[PDB]
DNA sequence: GGGGTGGTCGCTGTTCAATACATGCACAGGATGTATATATCTGACACGTGCCTGGAGACTAGGGAGTAATCCCCTTGGCGGTTAAAACGCGGGGGACAGCGCGTACGTGCGTTTAAGCGGTGCTAGAGCTGTCTACGACCAATTGAGCGGCCTCGGCACCGGGATTCTCCAGGGCGGCCGCGTATAGGGTCCAGCCC
DNA sequence: GGGCTGGACCCTATACGCGGCCGCCCTGGAGAATCCCGGTGCCGAGGCCGCTCAATTGGTCGTAGACAGCTCTAGCACCGCTTAAACGCACGTACGCGCTGTCCCCCGCGTTTTAACCGCCAAGGGGATTACTCCCTAGTCTCCAGGCACGTGTCAGATATATACATCCTGTGCATGTATTGAACAGCGACCACCCC
């Protein structure tokens, strides 16, 4: 079963925090090396990165919806 | 709610349909008017058979069928399915013309 | 006391006319000069050219429950065999249509 | 009456009797079988033209016929028409 | 409906130097659509004439066929040691191409490359390759044939590379599946189901589109066993 | 008695119909004005072989074996409209 | 001892002096003139040959010459050609 | 006894050899019969060509500050020209090398 | 560091150079040795002239060079820079090869 | 006397060459390969014609004008060697 | 270096009916690429005589030219009240070409469509865009020709839309600047930094690629006025 | 006995679990289009007949090609130096390509308009067929000069070495935008003074 | 008399602006490449020379086609009516394309290998030329039968309608992952009771 999503997903953005954030194939790489199966959840990764956003727990560096790359917020 | 095909399914029935055909697809008495638009703007008063304007109207269909063939072999190998006048040009560059 | 006349055609074994092949060379404006054996020869090309394409197209006939050879079925036999297609290319059949090919990436998933 | 107009649709139709017995031919299709036969006799004619012109001869022999269809005809085909000719010319020259 | 072809000798004792001849009866009007095959044991078989007069390539003199419509004979005339072998005729006027019973006649660059030996358990699938080579891969069809000691030799259908045009005997519909690969000149047989009855070897053959060239290049054979 | 504005007569739905049987699934809507412009080139150049054969041949009506010699020579030989 | 061989060189020499008097030309370049002009005669021949037998007149004339002119050559080059042609023709019958 | 001799090409005022184009249409196999004037209108049309690719040739030679012709000012004149390349189009000329041209798309920036 | 140009300039000055220059560009040794074992295939004992395997020479020189031509054609049609195999294949199926 | 594998004597520098006169930037890896197959073809249809009119001629050497032949009946045209 | 044309009757009186000869000299040898033109007042030039002696289409037998090398003529036989014109010649034998000064008599579908007049100022540039219709727009150069009413036609260049290939006169080049559309079929010429002497009627014209073509076609003119 | 501290109880807040909701996938049912089947009826294929012209039969006349001899050219073959090109490897830049997101262009469907197709009639322009006669072209013999092979020689150009200009790539200096910290400001807490209970 | 509230003041919290730092562009400098120019030799163009064979002059014979006359076919025009196709509009989905990011595949540049090129000599196979000569093919007249045009009849199939199956689209039901809310537990505060001084 495991965690929600957006815990690994914030795992991921955190596992190595680059000048500018994770990208999308990054990130899903990440997940991938961890242990998850992104091939059959890739619209449950997107949309938890889209709520992420919304949250604004996550801020988005410079792509729109799911591309570009996503670091941690300001705190 | 009335039915709907969805975009393409009608398309494909269409390729269906007229690859399993003969008959020709432009209609006649137009096609045998431009015909003699373009001849009077070489010889007045001329006079067809026909079986001149039947013969005409066939290579120009057979023409266009192979041309849009490449046509669309050329939109394939953009990645596309839809085509475009670059990929006419693109093929008739190629064959030459 | 002349003999009774057989045909060229006949002493060849062929059904193309071997008189009217010579006749077409030696008025065709080919060369000064015709051998007696070349109208046999070509006679027997042109036949075994019609035998081929003929059985073809009465097999695609055939196929189509069709008991009449008809231009489809000529254009069936010529472009479904290579050497055929390959002679003839550049060649247009009236009525004939086209052979029934999509390209696999329309087709829908 | 009119001027007999000369035309292969009887030989055609002879050799279509020999290939399929029982199946006929329309006169579309006639009149595309006399075409082929008209282009195909045309192609080797000027071929064989072409050859004996190269080698300065003045007649037409089944030895330019022969490599007119070598030339034309692709691969197996040319290969049967050869053997179709060369059987119809030796029994031709045996009478 | 299929067209059973009869040879009548089914085995010959000869002296060296002497005739022979082996006769052919068709069953139905095949129209002068017949071949002869030259097979030695343990070796995929030669063709020798076909369209029932015509000597194949490299085929010596001695060798001769006639007939026509039904009633067809081979000959061999200057009996030589290699002549010993298992004769069969193939006709294919009609869709099921049928070979005959076989003589067993004892006495006093094209190619095809085919896999080797299979061992298989039933129900399991196996696929044989068919690499061609030396011509030009798409002119010609890939025939595939299936060789039993009980059964003989079976026509199992042919794979048209031009055009990937198919066609199958009913008795390996389902079971047979062929598929070509322009970009490696290869052929593959796929069969489905596999049973002890599977069991046999399996040439490719070469056969041109003309309706009169016959198979005229074997491939080595894949010995398929079934546990 | 004149004729200025005929290639329009060659349809979007025949145009379409020819690229259906092409093999054509979707079509851009410049695609009916370039064949138009293409089909009249063409046609411009048969036409032209055909009307010479006919005044060689003094002739002012222009026949079926004229607009075969034009096809057979420009390359794209016609069968079933000899004799 | 040598076999005499006809090519066109010396009317292309003299042709190149009335267009460019001091211009010269090499080996290479002429044997290609003299491919090019074979290839044209080639042609124009064939087709004033096709068009006698398609109107079934036995003769080749200046008139045949000129519609196969027309038929080969594109537009200006169609139009010049007939011109000189019908110019030297003109010239030939009153000289 | 017998008029001085005067050739043909200089009756029709033209360099090409209407005697010999008149030889080489007779022996050609084109026709039973050949008119007078064929030989001087066939001489007429190839002299107007060859004169005009000799010009456009000489003066791309002049272009390239060269005085003798060659097979690439052959093909410079030739591929510049959009007739000649119409007529010439299925034509190689050896030694004749290719236009200079890259595509825009491949220029920087 | 050392001079070092960057990726396409040198390419386009051999594009230049190549485009300007018309000797042949496949070396006469090997092509000869390759047309000789051909020929090979088809009659045994054959001898060659020099001017015919000359000949056999440039006709193969300029069609890789029209085929590259067209093949460059159909990798800028899809928006490529790199002539690829299917590249390639189109422009000969288009070509009518 | 037997030459056997003479097809990679096309250098894949030969190659990048014909590309550059061709107007070739970029050249993928697999391009040599397919293009020693396409010239082999050509060479082979071409050879094929030229000995064919070297043995309807009975000699034994190639020629010229036989290579010039094969050539013009392949759609070809050849100027420069004694067409 | 220019070649000199020199009309030797600048102005002439004729009757009806009576004939008229006018001549033309050369500096150096044109070999007879020289060209006759028609002029009428505001109207564009129709060609007369091209290649010294051939009549242009559509031009009456009744004008005759003849000459050739440096000495040149035009003849017309029965005048009429429409042959008040002003008459140039033109050579083209040379990369630099020249018009006659001009000559006045006084008596007692191929479609280029030129944009219409332009009022511009000093320093700026305008454009003049040249629609060609009923021809094939690739085969036949674009030929740019400046008419003042004090030094006369002025050849400035052509564009050959076919490869894009321009050709300037010395006297042009960086004023002129010349460019084509084939998509619409269209020329445009560029003038930069315009001054009061470049107050002038502009006419685009049609010449074939063939030498001795002449410039054949004309638009109607469009002027440019400077302040 | 009073004050302080600790203990217990109650209330609140936090966390956890359960439930409801949003998202996506798979199966079923209905609509519809192509397909499959006879029935019918119109006409196109196929067969008979008669006539005539083109192919067969027999002979003449000669010349085109096959066949043999001879020469000598030009193709093949081995050899050995000289580099120029091919080959191999390596660092890295940029280009292919995969994923995603958005806008609109094109597909599907329906009501209205248009003109294509048919069929039927009338007319004449011209295709095409025949007969005359003759201008023009094929064929042969005599004549000769234009064109081809040979020889030569000398000037255009290929090759080369030395400057020149232009182009191509990188580095250094001036400039813009963003973020963290500093400064000013405002709000809340606090202490004293006055008023009310 | 005490506590509550209001006024004045001080402490903390918040909002905006400025300097420093990261990214970007423009201009100058260096070097490599392409050109360009003058010198030099070398071999191919092109000019002259003599011979021979094919082009020209002249003449004969006949026939291909230009032309004129007549027939009658089919191409052109026109008109009415039916109805299928084109057109125009609505609307919605999926496809083109633009952007971002990753990775690895060619490109450029050295050094090492090799084999191509070129000059050289030697050998002989076969191409080309010439001569003889005879087998085959063109040209011609006669004769008859194979093929083409006309005519006629009838069966294969085109068209129509009724039913059948395969496919296409979507609605709904289930699964599942996530968010919200309610409940339960624990911690803290307050009040009472007990212990200590």
């Amino acid at each position: 079963s495991g965690p929600p999503v957006s815990e690994l997903i914030t795992k991921a953005v955190a596992a190595s925090k680059e000048r500018s954030g994770v990208s999308l194939a990054a990130l899903k790489k990440a997940l991938a090396a961890a242990g998850y199966d992104v091939e059959k959840n890739n619209s449950r990764i997107k949309l938890g990165l889209k709520s992420l956003v919304s949250k604004g727990t996550l801020v988005q560096t410079k792509g729109t919806g799911a591309s570009g790359s996503f670091k941690l917020n300001k705190k | 709610k009335p039915h709907r095909y969805r975009p393409g399914t009608v398309a494909l029935r269409e390729i269906r349909r007229y690859q399993k055909s003969t008959e020709l697809l432009i209609r006649k008495l137009p096609f045998q008017r431009l015909v003699r638009e373009i001849a009077q703007d070489f010889k007045t008063d001329l006079r067809f058979q026909s079986s001149a304007v039947m013969a005409l109207q066939e290579a120009c269909e057979a023409y266009l069928v192979g041309l849009f063939e490449d046509t669309n072999l050329c939109a394939i190998h953009a990645k596309r399915v839809t085509i475009m006048p670059k990929d006419i040009q693109l093929a008739r560059r190629i064959r030459g013309e | 006391a002349r003999a009774k006349a057989k045909t060229r055609s006949s002493r060849a074994g062929l059904q193309f006319p071997v008189g009217r092949v010579h006749r077409l060379l030696r008025k065709g404006n080919y060369s000064e000069r015709v051998g007696a054996g070349a109208p046999v020869y070509l006679a027997a090309v042109l036949e075994y050219l019609t035998a081929e394409i003929l059985e073809l197209a009465g097999n695609a006939a055939r196929d189509n429950k069709k008991t009449r050879i008809i231009p489809r079925h000529l254009q069936l036999a010529i472009r479904n065999d290579e050497e055929l297609n390959k002679l003839l290319g550049r060649v247009t059949i009236a009525q004939g249509g086209v052979l029934p090919n999509i390209q696999a990436v329309l087709l829908p998933k | 009456k009119r001027s007999r107009k000369e035309s292969y649709s009887i030989y055609v139709y002879k050799v279509l009797k020999q290939v399929h017995p029982d199946t006929g031919i329309s006169s579309k299709a006639m009149g595309i079988m006399n075409s082929f036969v008209n282009d195909i006799f045309e192609r080797i004619a000027g071929e064989a033209s072409r050859l004996a012109h190269y080698n300065k001869r003045s007649t037409i022999t089944s030895r330019e016929i022969q490599t007119a269809v070598r030339l034309l005809l692709p691969g197996e085909l040319a290969k049967h028409a050869v053997s179709e000719g060369t059987k119809a010319v030796t029994k031709y020259t045996s009478a | 409906m299929d067209i059973k072809m009869t040879q009548s000798p089914s085995s010959m004792h000869a002296s060296l130097g002497e005739r022979v001849t082996i006769t052919c009866k068709a069953s139905q009007d095949i129209r002068s659509y017949l071949s002869w095959y030259q097979q030695k044991p343990w070796k995929s078989p030669k063709t020798l004439i076909y369209y029932a007069t015509s000597l194949a390539d490299g085929v010596p003199s001695r060798f001769s066929g006639s007939g026509s419509g039904q009633d067809f004979s081979l000959t061999i005339n200057n009996l030589e040691s290699d002549d010993t072998a298992t004769y069969y005729c193939l006709q294919h006027g009609e869709s099921p191409y049928t070979f005959g019973s076989g003589t067993k006649l004892e006495i006093k660059e094209v190619q095809l490359q085919q896999s080797g030996p299979e061992l298989v358990e039933p129900g399991t699938s196996v696929k044989m390759p068919c690499k061609a080579s030396g011509y030009t891969f798409t002119s010609y069809t890939i025939q595939w044939v299936k060789q039993t000691p009980r059964q003989g030799l079976e026509w199992i259908g042919y794979i048209y590379p031009y055009n990937a045009g198919t066609k199958y005997n009913e008795k390996f519909k389902g079971k047979a599946t062929l598929t070509s690969d322009k970009s490696s000149s290869t052929v593959y047989m796929e069969l489905s189901s596999l049973t002890s009855e599977d069991s046999a070897v399996y040439y490719c053959a070469r056969k041109s589109s003309r309706l009169r060239s016959t198979l005229d290049y074997w491939g080595q054979g894949t010995s398929v066993t079934v546990s | 008695k004149v004729l200025r504005d005929n290639i329009q007569g060659i349809t979007k739905p025949a145009i379409r119909r020819l690229a259906r049987r092409g093999g054509v699934k979707r079509i851009s809507g410049l695609i009916y004005e370039e064949t138009r412009g293409v089909l009249k080139v063409f046609l411009e150049n048969v036409i032209r072989d055909a009307v010479t054969y006919t005044e060689h041949a003094k002739r002012k009506t222009v026949t079926a074996m004229d607009v075969v010699y034009a096809l057979k020579r420009q390359g794209r030989t016609l069968y079933g409209f000899g004799g």
